[PDB]
RNA sequence: CCCAUAGUAGGCCUAAAAGCAGCCACCAAUUAAGAAAGCGUUCAAGCUCAACACCAAAAAUCCCAAACAUAUA
């Protein structure tokens, strides 16, 4: 959160997070959504866009990121945790 | 030398033997008092906070018509206050409540299909009449909809269910 | 969150002079007679300021020692700096310096009669209170400056409250009741079990193990 | 960024406090003063009121404005006293529940109150909390304010003569 | 346990998959025990050499596990962390050499490089004696009559 | 290095002697003997 | 090296008075140095220029002020009246500082032209001679003190007499060291 | 840098650690807060 | 800066001044019965009553409790 | 870790006391944010905290016995 907003997350363009509210292993994705919907992270980048799909069909949360360079990152956020996903996101921003 | 001195006057050897013999040997059981015993905790008392909260949530649910919840987007304070402004223009009653206290109520208010829904941060918004079109057009005017698994007129609906009920 | 109540009270009434009174270097009538170097007034426990009076939080002396105008000025000035007069009031339990001491001319040979007076000092024994404080204050906010004053003091001292002093006393009592060591200086000295009354003093019969010189060993039981 | 501060509809030409900050922000004192006057001079002159302004990276600004100060409105409703020594406790200043209702009605225009729901009970609590600090008591169905006016005149006379004595002593 | 992998042209996929979770024995010798040492009668009867249980409370790189997950006492946790430092320093755990792009040794409390050498050892009454082991294992049962001599 | 000021066992600074479990057990043995003496002197 | 102090039986000599007299000599020397003109503008002018309008003397300090702004151009304010302006002007002109008095309203401009290197010479030598007179005063004071001390060598112990001698000598040494410190400091100041 | 027996965190950025046998206090924001343990 | 003028006591009693935000100035109607609702009637004028009588369940009770807690916390922090 | 809207720059003489020059009170809006706890600003501004949410060591001819962790008092 704080580190992400500090590093500014400039190259990123699009950030999808999709999930089903009734699946169990989802609170990690919800925390990711929260920290990405925080004020400073979205204020740093207005051209960037975040999209939260609350689709109920299926039982598999997923995360997706598209960068200005065009790189495509995907996370199966079922057996993953919030801080881990954030560290991976920061590392790929560094990339 | 004198008895009283600034420095610690070294004592006689016999006296030091006596002082080395005489100490507090703490009476300890053979078993450490933590690993084995495991004492039970008292029946912690219940508080007027949760009492009033239960009464308030009852007055909410057993008096309104439409219920919904949406994840706390956590946007700016002024922007969120403007949000609340137009939402109260649209009459919706929007609040939050701690999950730690709301889950037990949800376990006996005949709402046990929602217990998995509530976790982390959230925002609960209710009406006496449906405001589905306006709430959903606000929540799709925003760049991402946080709504999830809300219940109207004692009927649990999803996002697609809300769209259907609005059309 | 678990919320607890805030302490309420109305029994507190602050005097007109909450600040500490100025302490003179010596009395206005210097005594011409010079006194000896008696140390029993430093050795052993105290009996005049062991208990509290119209106060809540004080400084306690574990070991004995002297106090002169330097220490008095330090305490007074720092407490007046750190204290809010309308909310708290402080008082001295230590009487003014009356005990004289003499110091001959430096670089002078031995003898030639007793030296003349230089200044006066106040003695203090262990288990004695020196400064008391009362008001709408707890102990935690006061710990800071009280215990820094204690560390500035020559002898070992502490910041203390009535509850903490009672805690100390009762825990020492239960320790001396529950010690598993069958042999205690109490018994050994009162019986003279090995003629150790040679190495020991008659004072030890009541300064038994806790005291050595002016010092005080609280862990000793 | 954003600056929220009081302003005077009557005098805004120099802006001794506003001029410097506005210059460091880059906006023009002349432009800001013109935009202020355009909407303030056509309505009122000689009144304090809070205002919010914001400077953009392209320097563009828009002057939003709410209502005047509850402090000023209460000062106008009651006699000019500008607080007093030992305020809050004593009963300086007289107001009634009709004044309460009317000031709630006029504060309903406030932007923050327009943003919020501001139930009438909440507005009443807010205004009475302000009055308790200003040193204003609200009497229900008061009469014969003239004796109180004379009492307060004597009180202010004592105040000013004590101030004169202090100045002479200093 | 779960294994995570981050793998494609211009695209990348991060995935965590569950793994085989081992379990304890079905017959706890000492019930009513909140710590494993008390459940198995291992409170004062272990050391650095008996690494079979130490291998259970370590990561493959050689890292200590957290108390909140392992369910141990604070004293026992610090005991085993010191003991694992001792084991690593002795080199009994070669497979857990952490991550990449000379002398025999044992019973070493502190790190080798950090310690400065004593260019002078004082007299008998204030000698700079050398540390060994730790006071943590001082409570360990000593079958010998003399106690453990921790400072040489 | 490590000298003791003046004589090794007297004065303001002397050589610090320390006690051992040997002497401790010796003296507590003697104290138990003294306790038995007290008992038999009673009655 | 070592400093000695005696606060005891001494009966025939008083050391407090000797210290007071040495400090008074130092004060007189400091006063003479401060009177001595300097390169920096108006050290002594404001505080030791005399006015004549009133029968009772009043220093220029008491009627004027030293709350100025610029060093390049020096003013002086007339605090009491805008009529003692001329009084202070005449006082400053009669003062032996060779300044420039100009009048404006109730303020007086005082441009300072530099005084005649030989001016530094004369000032340093005045300082030196004041130092010499102060040293002579100290010598006479201490010699008279030593005389009244040794007046009673017979009854009092000899060791006490000679240690009091040592104390007086060391005190005079400290005094003369302070005097030399002042002289050198202000000589460097004059040269600056 | 300065050596103190007792250590104190001046600012939140000051973080204390145990390195090469001694206690250190480092602060990148305020390097003057660096503090060794004697 | 300062107000323009304050009217007479009886005039202020009859009408509230400073209410009109326009230059013309207007008198406001008045009535005790309909202008005042029941909650306004029962609204208390004195200071907030004491925690001894604040109901344990009322929200303002715990509000006051939290206020006292933060007051003492601020005092402890100031004294450090 | 987390985040921190504002009635209100509360009033008082100053160039301002916007929360921090000081004095009086210290209530009150939102379920929550101190008429302001610590920094900082000439004053402002701005940053954190509280709140609500989630869950012990130095000296001089060259230190000083050497070694030891385990086989029953
Ligand atoms: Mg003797
Ligand atoms: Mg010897
Ligand atoms: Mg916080
Ligand atoms: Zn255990
Ligand atoms: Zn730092």
């Amino acid at each position: 959160a704080a580190a992400l907003a500090r590093l500014g997350l400039r190259p990123v363009k699009q950030v999808r997070v999709q999930f089903c509210p009734f699946e169990k292993n989802v609170e990690s994705t919800r925390t990711f959504l929260q920290t990405v919907s925080s004020e400073k992270v979205r204020s740093t980048n207005l051209n960037c866009s975040v999209i939260a799909d609350v689709r109920h069909d299926g039982s598999e949360p997923c995360v997706d990121v598209l960068f200005g360079d065009g790189h495509r990152l995907i996370m199966r956020g079922a057996h993953l945790t919030a801080l881990e996903m954030l560290t991976a996101f920061a590392s790929h921003i560094r990339a | 030398s004198k008895a009283v001195t600034r420095h610690r006057r070294v004592m006689h050897f016999q006296r030091q033997k006596l002082m080395a013999v005489t100490e507090y040997i703490p009476p300890k059981p053979a078993i450490h008092p933590s690993c084995l015993p495991s004492p039970p905790s008292p029946p912690q008392e219940e508080i007027g906070l949760i009492r009033l909260l239960r009464r308030e949530i009852a007055a909410v649910f057993q008096d309104n018509r439409m219920i919904a919840v949406c994840q706390n987007v956590a946007l700016s304070a002024e922007d969120k206050l403007l949000m609340r402004h137009q939402l109260r223009k649209h009459k919706i009653l929007m609040k939050v409540f701690p999950n730690q206290v709301l889950k037990p109520f949800l376990e006996d208010s005949k709402y046990q299909n929602l217990l998995p829904l509530f976790v982390g941060h959230n925002m609960l918004l209710v009406s006496e009449e449906p405001k589905v079109k306006e709430m959903v057009r606000i929540l799709r005017t925003v760049p991402f909809l946080p709504l999830l698994g809300g219940c109207i007129d004692d009927t649990i609906l999803s996002r697609q269910g809300f769209i259907n009920y609005s059309k | 969150k678990t919320l607890l109540p805030v302490p309420s009270f109305e029994d507190v009434s602050i005097p007109e002079k909450p600040k500490l009174r100025f302490i003179e270097r010596a009395p206005l009538v210097p005594k011409v007679r010079r006194e000896p170097k008696n140390l029993s007034d430093i050795r052993g426990p105290s009996t005049e300021a062991t208990e509290f009076t119209e106060g809540n939080f004080a400084i306690l002396a574990l070991g004995g020692g002297y106090l002169h105008w330097g220490h008095f000025e330090m305490m007074r000035l720092t407490i007046n700096r750190s204290m809010d007069p309308k909310n708290m009031f402080a008082i001295w339990r230590v009487p003014a310096p009356f005990k004289p001491i003499t110091r001959k001319s430096v670089g002078h040979r031995m003898g030639g009669g007793k030296g003349a007076i230089d200044h006066y000092v106040t003695p203090v024994k262990a288990g004695r209170l020196v400064v008391e404080m009362g008001g709408r204050c707890e102990f935690e906010e006061v710990q800071g400056f009280l215990d820094q004053v204690a560390h500035k003091l020559p002898f070992a001292a502490k910041a203390v409250s009535r509850g903490t002093l009672e805690k100390m006393r009762k825990d020492q009592e239960e320790r001396e009741r529950n010690n598993q060591n069958p042999w205690t200086f109490e018994r050994i000295a009162t019986a003279n079990m090995l003629g150790i009354r040679k190495v020991l003093s008659p004072y030890d019969l009541t300064h038994k193990g806790k005291y050595w010189g002016k010092f005080y060993m609280p862990k000793r039981v | 960024g954003v600056i929220r501060a009081i302003v005077r509809a009557g005098l805004a030409m120099p802006g001794p406090p506003l001029g410097p900050v506005l210059g460091q922000r880059g906006v023009s004192i002349n432009q800001f003063c013109k935009e202020f006057n355009e909407r303030t001079k056509d309505i009122k002159e000689g009144i304090p009121l809070p205002t919010k302004i914001l400077v953009k990276p392209d320097r563009t600004f828009e002057i939003k404005i709410g209502q005047p100060t509850v402090s000023y409105f209460l000062k106008a409703a009651a006699g000019i006293e500008k607080g007093a020594r030992q305020t809050g406790k004593e009963v300086a200043g007289l107001v009634t529940l009709k004044h309460v209702y009317e000031i709630a009605r006029i504060k309903a225009q406030d932007e923050a109150f327009a943003l919020q729901d501001v139930p009438l009970s909440s507005v009443v609590r807010s205004i009475i909390g302000s009055a308790r600090s200003l040193g204003i008591r609200v009497v229900k169905d008061l009469e014969e304010l003239a004796a109180f006016q004379k009492e307060r005149a004597i009180f202010l006379a004592a105040q000013k003569e004590a101030d004169l004595a202090a100045q002479e002593e200093a | 346990f779960r294994e995570v992998v981050e793998t494609e042209g211009k695209t990348t996929i991060i995935e965590g998959r569950i793994t085989a979770t081992p379990k304890e024995s079905p017959n706890p010798p000492n019930p009513s025990g909140q710590c494993p040492i008390c459940r198995w009668n291992l409170k004062h009867k272990y050391n650095y050499d008996d690494v079979l249980l130490l291998s259970q409370f370590i990561r493959p790189h050689g890292g200590m596990l957290p108390r909140k997950i392992t369910g141990l006492c604070q004293e026992e946790h610090r005991k085993i962390e010191e003991c694992v430092k001792m084991a690593h320093r002795a080199g009994l755990l070669p497979n857990h050499r952490p991550r990449l792009p000379q002398l025999n040794r044992y019973l070493t409390r502190w790190a080798p490089g950090s310690v400065k050498p004593i260019y002078k050892k004082g007299p008998r009454w204030n000698r700079v004696r050398m540390p060994v082991g730790s006071p943590l294992l001082r409570d360990n049962v000593c079958y010998s009559r003399t106690p453990w001599k921790l400072y040489h | 290095r490590g000298r003791i000021p003046g004589r090794q066992w007297i004065g303001k600074h002397r050589r610090p002697r320390f006690v051992s479990l040997r002497a401790k057990q010796n003296m507590i043995r003697r104290l138990e003997i003294e306790a038995e003496n007290h008992y038999w002197l009673s009655m | 090296r070592v400093n000695i102090n005696a606060a005891l039986v001494e009966d025939i000599i008083n050391l407090e008075e000797v210290n007071e007299e040495m400090k008074s000599v130092i004060e007189a020397l400091k006063d003479n140095f401060n009177k001595t003109l300097n390169i920096r503008t108006s050290p002594g002018s404001l505080d030791k220029i005399a006015v004549v309008t009133a029968d009772g003397k009043l220093a220029l300090n008491q009627i004027s002020q030293i709350s100025m702004k610029s060093p390049q151009l020096i003013l002086v304010n007339m605090a009491s009246f805008p009529e003692c302006t001329a009084a202070a002007i005449k006082a400053i002109r009669e003062s032996g500082m060779n300044l420039n008095p100009e009048v404006e309203g109730t303020l007086i401009r005082v441009p300072i032209p530099q005084v005649t290197r030989e001016h530094r010479e004369m000032l340093v030598k005045l300082a030196k001679q004041n130092t010499n007179k102060a040293k002579d005063s100290l010598r006479k004071v201490r010699t008279n003190s030593m005389n009244k001390l040794k007046k009673s060598k017979d009854t009092v112990s000899e060791d006490t007499i000679r240690l009091i001698e040592k104390q007086i000598s060391q005190m005079a040494d400290d005094t003369v060291a302070e005097l030399d410190r002042h002289l050198a400091v202000k000589t460097k100041e004059l040269l600056g | 840098f300065k050596n103190k027996t007792v250590l104190k965190k001046r600012c939140k950025d000051c973080y204390l650690v145990k390195r090469r046998g001694r206690w250190y206090v480092y602060c990148k924001t305020h390097p003057r807060h660096k503090q060794r343990q004697m | 800066k300062d107000p323009d003028v304050c009217t007479d006591p009886v005039q202020l009693t009859t009408y509230a001044m400073g209410v009109n935000i326009y230059k013309e100035g207007q008198d406001v109607p008045l009535k005790p019965d309909a202008e005042y609702p029941e909650w306004l009637f029962e609204m208390n004028l004195g200071p907030p009553k004491t925690l001894e009588e604040l109901d344990p369940e009322s929200r303002e009770y715990w509000r006051r409790l939290r206020k006292q807690n933060i007051w003492r916390h601020n005092r402890l922090s100031k004294n450090k």
